[PDB]
């Protein structure tokens, strides 16, 4: 369409909103209410421009932008007299009640409302009379909360009803008095409640986690990076302030992850400022630990790789594509053996077959909310990863959405949609064990074992597709809601399946390949994605490797005397027993890493590695796409006797001195040389981010912003000598403000959002070509796998009937979203937000047990007779009893295993 | 107290004690010495930008002065002619660093700027802040003074100990940390 | 002596409220007002309301006494004295530190309080006990 | 319509004579808040330009400025030719009394650009400076080499891609520059310098001097040795945080430095400030005026005479400096200039200090024109060698009491008025002839009586308004209202921490001030920083006449003229 | 909901069209008579207080302007009025019109303001009696008077 503003002609879309056309075109106009991602109400009335009809008017109409469609033949004002005035007194309203708190504000310099305060240029005050106040409510350990700070612009509750579908928090008020929380005091439940600090313009719902050891904006050191806490690879921006990592904010992208992260991901940035971290190389001498510094630890290391006979590199799933190289080419090729189990990496291997070989596209995150069924097999989505399950609840209300299109209406007014909507949903049919927190929108949930999930899916497969393996003993019931699943599934112009490898067995991942054939088949437009379990375990099934039981084999047999294991915990995958006497065995065991793990007791050199925040890597999504992340800052400019070297440079330096006798710290770009010249499959992760030798217009960019504060005190307390910035030859960024992090400039990865006069959370909007789409000048990553032409076959192998018996039990994986991560649960605020390590049983279970509710039950594996409480779940079945992978001591390759002696302690 | 010597920026200081805790004719020899350095001080004030009116309404060839006022900016330029004034002075020698170009950057920290005057040479007395009062370039003077009243130099290059020892003196800031804390009122800044 | 106006940009000190406890809020306006970049600190928390900076160091050797950090200070906590009788024997010791700043009384300003000004909770001040605040009114209350 | 209006001025005279010259193409005319007609020009005919320029009916005879500009970062570049960088040429007529701006462009392969010194010889140190801050060359000009970085240079200092930090102090450069001045005297190089014995005399600047025995033939002085980057920190720092760099130009001015910053600051936000803020500006300016011609007149009388020349002086700008104290914070740095208004207000004790001052300093005024008149040998002395008149003083720069000496009756405070300088009533004095030696020291006297006319006219009848303006971006906010209003709150957080962000214009203020014409050209690209500040100095085209006067004169002469130019070495190199 | 007629409308036939042209709408034709004996300070301050009491909470104008509009009339009753207040109500309810705000809760809630401001604005001139005061002294910061 084409549209003037302030009597200039401009060419805008015509079925969009005149606040998105306006703010896509660079101008700017104030709003509070309005978000991108949440369509436009009225609750504030700050949009307000002044409309005439006709080419030549003079009174015209006083509209909202949000409320006006962008349609051909509009003349509307911006910066005249009536409307600026408006803003003005509608921001003067806004401050007619406001605390006079802001140097005591979690926002501060990343607050919205000061930006269009300041922007409406209102100073002085004509308000003599009293204020309102609030009292405050107690929101959980992430979200601290405070009402006197609100404007009454209703996005938390849009954001937490409609988009999130939060049960939680709502607004409970009147015409002055207007509430928005909770009816009593206690944690949000819902996993997407840490976007409320973005979403919320003001220090309403502020983060607790960055409450405590809290600073500025300005002060914040930002960095483009990956979150490394599961599988959905959300881009994120963390930023640090005096050494430590202090707050993790959203970082825009269109293709995954545009505006909102999950709890997990928000939250689980405690375990990089841990004090128990390997910060220097130590070697254990004699009986007793020694510190060293990178040179003769590497050159020390090499003399004992040189004396020994045979090296075992044992990657992990949570280190890097360039990491897991350099392991990869440290020991040699034949001998390279991935830090999981046999079946985890057989279902990995699976997922991956299906992802690049099953001829089905895979969606990636924003389009997964464009898909018209969704059937979700044996994974617990909202559980795992999140963010899909937030995407599907979008992708249910799509339903909604195109049913009010049809009817002529608007679709960036959220009002008239779920007006039209009421309770209308698309077809989402969600198998799990247990309960999910996706049945409140689904539209059938099915809580049985593993084996019965995946024949329901071969039940489904075969319904949609004749030439699919047949299941028997299908009851009439059962086979009714295959029927009603099917004909679901076939009126639906793009389905979609989504799996994973967290349900512990194959066949679920093969049914969901059968469906995937069968409704690609007939001609549908299928989509199928997979969420697997760590952040690159994608990328280490890419570049493949031996199972963990090989090697610990080899450890056990005496064929290698020496071990290198890179940023791995080996407990949670494979059992501790059997993992501590293969170590023990080994006459040298190295451990590259940055988290202390139980496997440094008796391991003859601990190599300090880097974590996300101090190293730059390659991490490869569930998606496929292949993304990377950079360094936050040097660990070295405070406190310098600490190296924290990345993990490749340690392996490489390594490998170097071994052959060459001479240590080389080489370069990031030289690695990812290496796997693109000797790894086909990964040629293409050299097109995510570019060179280090990359500067637009001639400079670099910079990780902080040009108000960087204390740059001459920020280190004088241990020395008023300014030391040199620390020079960053891996990436195109430099590590001080002499960098460029302009909107208009031509990159794909930006830091943090900030523009001169819009320094809050909704200064994304200036850094894409159109708001809340895409980001300008493409998005971070590339996909690095294309649509086969020819898929794969038909799975015949159909699994057995699960039958319970006796005497063996079968373990049921939960996967709890703030306990299923050995990196989430190292950080200390989610101690107290993850619930206590339970078991969960059966009431005819209980019932033959003999045990109640609360009471310890003994149950032995690997030899050792542990107690948990017990809890009674409805939708377990019997002979399963229920367990959270990823715990204390409960390693997720249980999920599937079996269990005996189910006796009361 | 503790004191540091420099015997033959990158020079090695490590602590010691005084030899004169342990002859009472070189005591007091020593003593007089000092106290001949100390009240006859000849200045030698260094032409640059801005601290100049300082140094000039405050009340000179060289080589004869054995204390070196560096008061304005070290520029890149400017810092050899710093150095080759300081080697053409003849031991012993003290500097005094007025205003905070000579501390530090001096709310210069850019290309053309060295960071300080301690970059170079070494600094014995400090005078922090943008144009410092003389009577602030006085009390330096004192403060330099009693540095000199207490320190160990050889007194003949034939017999003794060939390193001049400085003094660990207590820092200002801690001595006056009683005075400086226990201000309970102030003037307020509407009036004269 | 030497007679200073009490407008004078001298020795910079933290101040106390009349109330008796630090004035300072532990923001970072001061830091970043800074032309020349000496001034640093952290913010912590009392475990009932109010903030304080858990440490707050400022580089006397950087600083020009050019008087922004006090010009931007929205508690008047950072101030300027007429003291100028300073000068350190190290560079080093130029840098002071919280216990070198915090003096004992209310300074250029003697009866102004921030936190009777702001709206969060306060040990001894509650929801409403603030300037030009109203007690607050029940959500759940009969009022209509 | 207001002054910081954002005109094109395309109904100027010279907009229509160019139009009717070279047609209505070939040049494109940008609408700026300057208030300065600019036109941009393409490389090929900036001489023709230029020359036709020369011989107008009432020419362009002065260039006031010329120096470069990094393009390649400006996003907000809307109407403006293509050009990653701008070379800008700010030119001045006294007779029409208007003055415009030339802005070649360029593209970054090519950055040669035809030199400007055969029409306008001043422009020999810009186009040095161009070469050194820049990467800008200039096809046939003399010497062209780096006049402000030394020579063993790697990169151009205001290019934006250049880092603005001190690097690690490695001291091997130190030892091998004081190698290179080792041996710079005994093993000179006369071909670099682009020029008989040679030597090099030692604000503090050295000047390479060629000698017929005792006779100077050639002198190219040396500079850039107290350069302390004042307009690349200007794009580092925000607009409030640049007003101590602003004050660390010159030091005798300060006031009189910010004045013309915050005066652009203000054009660029659209502030106009009220009555009181304006008489406030020209008390203090006229006061640090009045002090740096005091320091000047006494450094000229102290030579000769001897009797009391620092005794008499010292009491003077003692009582200004604790009247200064008073006003503001510490006495030679005010840092007291805000946007919108100043820092503070008067306290209930400046009237009584400054009627004390008043009826002190006119006997002292006839004690200076008394021992101004006794010396007769310095009379006799000074008044012979180097007077240039009415032409060396209107191509070489020479803003200050030379060109007044001359006869040029050109001062800003009464061509182009600032900061309310209309409502004063003070009769500028100027010479007659030449601009000798002694008619710039008797110019200054009767400038420092003026300044006291001022100054009593300010105490007479003061406005009792507001020290700050009412705009919602005055940085800062005053300081009652942010400690008991919210959106006052608001406004000094934002101002303070991020900076005031301010729309995308670019604007010139020109000012008189204590040793000549000083000027900020500030081009604002949206942010809350400076995209460009451009800072012309007066000291540097007073210096860069010195080789024309001192051609043929002594080595005492050189220092004569030295002493009796108020040029100041840290103001030449900001 | 509507507005007030003095006694010379009063000839007026009670439709839409005309009591429309004379600035006023009919509403729900029941009319309301106001005698000598009540002031309308606190007759318009009752009706501003049930339409701040009784609107809902969703969209700013409304939301924070009946309630200052409540005590900008508590003042007036109360003879604390200041300079400042029957300009602040007129731009109030000039931005309170039609089109606004979301609804038409608060053109009708300010149409009352618009017609005692516009015939009886000699009771709100006499309900103004002390100066305009909205800031404190510091007694350490000379305040910015503005003359
Ligand atoms: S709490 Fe925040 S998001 Fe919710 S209505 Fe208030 S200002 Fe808006
Ligand atoms: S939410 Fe914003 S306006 Fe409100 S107190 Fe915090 S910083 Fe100030
Ligand atoms: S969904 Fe996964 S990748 Fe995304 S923020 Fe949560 S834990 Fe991180
Ligand atoms: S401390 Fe201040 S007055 Fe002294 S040289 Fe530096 S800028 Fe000039
Ligand atoms: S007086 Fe100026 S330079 Fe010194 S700490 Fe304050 S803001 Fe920084
Ligand atoms: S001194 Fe003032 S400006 Fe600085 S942190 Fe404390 S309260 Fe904030
Ligand atoms: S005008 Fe209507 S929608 Fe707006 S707050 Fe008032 S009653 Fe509610
Ligand atoms: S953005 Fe709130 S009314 Fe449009
Ligand atoms: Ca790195």
């Amino acid at each position: 369409a084409t549209i003037h503003v302030d009597g200039k002609e401009y060419e805008v879309n015509g079925a969009d909103n005149l606040l998105e056309a306006c703010l896509s075109l660079g101008l700017d106009i104030p709003y509070f209410c309005w978000h991108p991602a949440l369509g436009s109400v009225g609750a504030c009335r700050q949009c307000a421009v002044k409309q005439y009809q006709n080419a030549e008017d003079t009174r015209g109409r006083l509209v909202m932008s949000c409320m006006t469609p962008a349609s051909d033949g509009t003349f509307i004002s911006i910066d005249d007299e009536e409307a600026k005035q408006f803003r003005e007194s509608v921001v003067e309203w806004l401050m007619t009640n406001h605390p006079h708190d802001c140097p005591v504000c979690e926002e501060g310099g990343n607050c919205h409302l000061q930006d269009m305060t300041v922007m409406t240029g209102h100073s002085f005050r004509r308000y003599r009379f009293t204020k309102r106040t609030h009292r405050n409510q107690d929101l959980g350990p992430f979200i601290s909360h405070e009402m006197n700070r609100c404007i009454a612009c209703y996005r938390c509750v849009r954001y937490y009803k409609d988009y999130a579908g939060g049960t939680d928090l709502g607004v409970y008020g009147a015409h002055d008095n207007v509430y928005f929380g909770r009816p009593e005091d206690g944690t949000l439940e819902s996993e997407f409640s840490g976007n409320l600090v973005e979403i919320c313009p003001t220090g309403v719902f502020t983060d607790k986690t960055h409450s405590e050891r809290y600073n500025r904006k300005w002060d914040m050191q930002f960095a483009p990076s990956i979150c490394q806490q599961c599988s959905i690879g959300c881009n994120i921006s963390p930023g640090e302030r005096y050494g430590e990592l202090r707050r993790i904010e959203n970082r825009y992208n269109g293709t995954v992850n545009h505006y909102f992260l999950c709890d997990r991901g928000r939250f689980g940035y405690g375990y990089v400022n841990l004090k128990d971290r390997p910060r220097q190389p130590v070697q254990r001498r004699g009986d007793d630990f020694i510190t060293l510094n990178a040179e003769q630890a590497m050159q020390g290391a090499a003399d004992i790789l040189r004396q020994s006979k045979k090296v075992i590199g044992i990657g992990s799933p949570r280190a890097s594509v360039e990491s897991n190289f350099a392991l990869r080419e440290l020991v040699g090729e034949e001998n390279f053996y991935t830090g999981i189990a046999h079946g985890e990496q057989e279902r990995l291997q699976l997922a991956l077959k299906v992802l690049r070989e099953g001829g089905i596209y895979t969606p990636a995150l924003r389009e997964i909310e464009s898909y018209d069924a969704v059937l979700v097999l044996g994974e617990d989505v909202t559980q795992t990863g999140a963010r899909v399950a937030l995407a599907v609840r979008q992708a249910v209300k799509g339903k909604a959405r195109e049913m009010a299109a049809a009817q002529k209406v608007a679709d960036w007014q959220i009002a008239a949609i779920l007006n039209i909507g009421q309770r209308a949903k698309h077809p989402l049919f969600v198998t799990n064990v247990d309960d999910t927190r996706l049945d409140d929108i689904a539209a059938w949930t099915y809580r049985a074992p593993v084996e019965d999930q995946a024949r329901l899916g071969f039940a489904i497969a075969h319904a949609l597709d004749n030439s699919a393996p047949a299941v028997d003993g299908i009851e009439p019931e059962l086979q009714s809601k295959i029927d009603v699943i099917v004909q679901a599934l076939a009126g639906a112009k793009k389905p979609l399946i989504i799996s994973g490898t967290n349900a512990g067995s194959l066949e679920v991942i093969q049914a969901a390949a059968n469906v995937a054939k069968a409704l690609k088949g007939r001609g549908a437009d299928v989509g199928i994605t997979m969420i697997a379990r760590s952040v690159n375990s994608m990328g280490l099934g890419i570049m493949g490797g031996g199972s963990l039981e090989e090697a610990l084999t080899e450890l056990e047999t005496g064929r290698a005397d020496a071990v290198v294991v890179l940023e791995n915990d080996l407990h949670r995958h494979a059992s501790a027993t059997r993992v501590n006497a293969a170590l023990a065995k080994a006459p040298l065991v190295m451990v590259v890493d940055h988290q202390r793990t139980a496997i440094m007791e008796n391991a003859h050199l601990v190599l300090s590695a880097a974590s996300f925040a101090e190293s730059d890597g390659t991490v490869i999504n569930n998606e496929g796409r292949a993304q990377r992340f950079f360094q936050v800052y040097d660990p070295a400019y405070y406190d310098s006797k600490t190296v924290m070297l990345e993990s490749w440079r340690w392996l490489h330096s390594l490998h170097s001195t071994l052959l060459s006798r001479e240590v080389d710290w080489t370069q990031l770009d030289h690695v990812i040389d290496a796997v693109v010249a000797k790894i086909p499959e990964l040629a293409g992760i050299k097109d995510a981010a570019p060179d280090a030798t990359f500067r637009i217009r001639g400079q670099k960019l910079a990780r902080e912003p040009h108000r960087y504060s204390g740059r001459t005190a920020m280190r004088a307390n241990i020395s008023v000598h300014e030391p040199r910035q620390p020079q960053d030859i891996d990436t195109m960024f430099t590590f001080s403000m002499e960098g460029n992090n302009q909107p208009t400039a031509h990159r794909s990865q930006v830091p943090f959002a900030w523009a001169p006069g819009w320094n809050s959370p909704q200064a994304w909007n200036k850094f894409q070509d159109e708001v809340g789409g895409k980001l300008r000048f493409g998005d971070p990553g590339v996909r690095l796998f294309e649509t086969s032409e020819n898929g794969l076959d038909y799975f015949t192998s159909v699994p057995a009937r699960f039958q319970p018996q006796d005497g063996k039990w079968r373990i049921a994986p939960y996967y709890h979203l703030f306990g299923s991560d050995e990196l989430s649960q190292r950080a200390p605020v989610f101690q107290s937000r993850m619930p206590q390590p339970y078991i969960k049983l059966n009431p005819a279970d209980a019932a033959k047990l003999g045990v109640n509710a609360g009471t310890r039950v003994s149950f032995s594996y690997d030899g050792n007779t542990v107690t948990l409480p017990v809890e009674i779940a409805e939708g377990l079945t019997a002979g399963q009893v229920g367990l959270p992978m990823g715990m204390s001591g409960i390693a997720p390759v249980l999920a599937g295993a079996h269990l005996e002696d189910l006796k009361e302690a | 107290m503790d004191y540091t010597l420099t015997r033959i920026p990158l020079q090695k200081q490590e602590i010691v004690t005084d030899p004169l805790e342990q002859n009472v004719f070189m005591g007091k020899l020593n003593d007089m010495v000092n106290w001949g350095r100390k009240n006859s001080i000849w200045p030698y004030n260094f032409g640059l930008s801005c601290c100049y009116v300082e140094m000039v309404t405050s009340f000179a060839s060289p080589r004869q002065a054995d204390l070196m006022v560096v008061a304005g900016t070290c520029f890149t330029k400017m810092a050899p002619v710093i150095q080759r004034l300081y080697d053409q002075m003849l031991e012993p020698k003290w500097v005094i660093s007025m205003g905070a170009c000579a501390n530090s950057g001096g709310m210069y920290d850019i290309y053309s700027v060295v960071q300080g005057v301690d970059k170079f040479i070494p600094v014995d007395v400090y005078i922090p802040g943008c144009p410092p009062r003389p009577e602030a370039y006085m009390q330096a003077l004192m403060l330099l003074q009693e540095s000199i009243g207490k320190e160990r130099r050889p007194l003949s290059w034939v017999v003794g100990d060939q390193g001049v020892y400085r003094a660990n003196m207590q820092s200002e800031r801690e001595r006056k940390r009683g005075e400086r804390i226990a201000v309970t009122n102030l003037r307020t800044p509407d009036e004269i | 002596p030497v007679y200073l106006p009490p407008r004078y940009r001298g020795r910079i000190v933290l101040t106390r409220d009349p109330d008796g406890e630090e004035r300072c809020v532990a923001c970072n306006l001061c830091a970043v007002a800074c032309p020349v970049g000496c001034i640093s600190l952290q913010k912590a928390e009392t475990k009932d309301g109010r903030w304080y900076p858990e440490f707050f160091r400022i580089n006397f050797s950087r600083c020009i006494f050019c008087g922004l950090c006090e010009e931007a200070c929205p508690t008047t906590a950072i101030q300027l004295t007429p003291d100028f009788e300073m000068g350190e024997y190290k560079r080093q010791d130029l840098v002071y530190e919280k216990e070198d700043l915090l003096i004992s009384g209310p300074g250029k300003y003697p009866e102004y309080n921030f936190y009777r000004m702001a709206g969060m909770a306060i040990d001894g001040k509650d929801k409403g006990e603030a300037e030009n605040e109203a007690k607050p009114i029940d959500v759940k209350s009969l009022l209509p | 319509e207001p002054a910081w209006q954002t005109r094109d001025h395309l109904d100027d005279p010279v907009i229509g004579e160019l139009r009717n010259r070279f047609g209505p193409d070939a040049f494109t005319v940008q609408a700026t808040r300057t208030g300065v007609p600019v036109v941009w020009i393409k490389r090929e005919q900036l001489l023709e330009v230029g020359d036709f320029l020369k011989k107008l009916p009432k020419p362009y005879v002065m260039l006031f400025d010329l120096h470069g500009m990094d393009e390649r970062l400006r996003t907000h570049r809307e109407g403006l030719p293509a050009a990653d960088f701008s070379v800008f040429y700010h030119l001045i007529s006294i007779d029409r009394n208007r003055d415009i701006m030339l802005k070649v462009a360029l593209a970054e392969n090519d950055l040669h650009v035809p030199t400007f010194t055969k029409l306008f010889p001043n422009a020999n140190w810009y186009e040095r400076e161009t070469w050194d801050l820049f990467g800008i060359t200039f096809d046939g000009h003399p010497n062209l080499r780096r006049i402000m970085m030394p020579q063993t240079w790697k990169g151009h200092p205001l290019r934006k891609d250049y880092p603005a930090r001190a690097t690690e102090f490695s001291p091997f450069e130190l030892t091998k520059a004081k190698q290179d001045l080792e041996m710079e005297a005994l093993t000179f190089k006369p071909e670099e310098w682009g020029m008989f014995m040679f030597l090099n005399l030692g604000g503090a600047f050295r000047i390479v001097l060629q000698l017929d025995g005792e006779e100077i033939v050639d002198c190219v002085p040396d500079i850039g040795y107290h350069h302390r980057g004042a307009e690349k920190m200007g794009e580092r720092q925000s607009w409030h945080s640049y007003i101590p760099y602003t004050d660390r130009i010159e030091y005798l001015g300060g006031c009189v430095n910010e004045m013309p910053y915050v005066l652009a600051v203000e054009k660029l936000a659209g502030i106009t400030v009220p009555d009181r803020v304006n008489v406030i500006r020209v008390m203090l300016s006229e006061l640090f005026r009045i002090n740096s011609h005091l320091l000047y007149i006494s450094t000229f009388i102290q030579d000769v005479g001897a009797m009391t020349p620092v005794f008499f002086a010292f009491t003077d700008r003692q009582k200004i400096y604790d009247l200064v104290e008073a006003i503001t914070g510490f006495r030679m740095h005010p840092a007291w200039f805000r946007i919108g208004g100043v820092a503070h207000d008067l306290p209930r004790g400046w009237d009584r200090l400054l009627r004390e001052f008043l009826d002190w300093m006119p006997k002292r005024l006839a004690s200076y024109e008394k021992a101004a008149l006794q010396n007769t040998i310095l009379k006799g002395r000074s008044q012979g060698v180097a007077a240039y008149g009415a032409k060396e003083a209107l191509e070489w720069g020479t803003t200050g009491a030379g060109l007044r000496a001359t006869g040029i009756d050109f001062d800003v405070r009464k061509a182009r008025p600032y900061s309310g300088y209309e409502n004063f009533d003070f009769e500028i004095p100027v010479g007659g002839g030449v601009s000798d030696c002694y008619t710039r020291v008797m110019l200054k006297v009767e400038e420092l009586r003026q300044s006291l006319r001022i100054l009593e006219q300010c105490l007479n009848n003061m406005p009792e308004g507001p020290f700050k303006a009412d705009h919602p971006l005055t940085t800062p906010p005053p300081k009652e209202r942010t400690l008991q209003h919210i959106e006052t709150l608001i406004t000094h957080f934002l101002q303070v921490s991020w900076g005031p962000v301010m729309p995308a214009n670019e604007s010139f203020q020109m000012i008189e001030a204590t040793k000549g014409i000083n000027s900020y050209y500030l081009t604002s690209d949206g942010s809350t920083m400076s995209y460009r500040t451009r800072i012309r100095t007066p000291s540097y085209a007073h210096l860069q006449q010195i080789p024309a006067a001192i051609r043929g004169s002594l080595v005492s002469d050189l220092i004569v003229y030295l002493g009796s130019i108020d040029f100041v070495m840290s103001d030449v190199d900001r | 909901g509507t507005d007030f007629l003095t006694e010379a409308h009063l000839d007026l036939p009670m439709e839409f069209e005309s009591i429309g042209k004379a600035g006023s709408r009919l509403g729900t034709a029941l009319a309301m008579a106001v005698d000598h004996e009540i002031n309308m300070v606190s007759l318009v301050r009752n009706l501003e207080e049930f339409f701040a009491r009784e609107s809902c909470g969703w969209c700013t104008p409304c939301r924070d302007g009946l309630p200052w509009s409540v005590k900008i009339l508590r003042a007036l009753e109360r003879g604390e009025g200041q300079p400042g207040d029957i300009e602040t109500l007129e731009q109030l309810c000039r931005f309170l019109g039609p089109g606004k705000t979301f609804c038409a809760h608060a053109p009708g809630a300010v149409e009352p303001l618009q017609s005692a401001i516009k015939y009886f604005r000699e009771e709100f001139e006499a309900g103004i009696k002390q100066p305009f005061s909205n800031t404190h002294l510091i007694n350490g910061i000379q305040p910015n008077l503005l003359k």
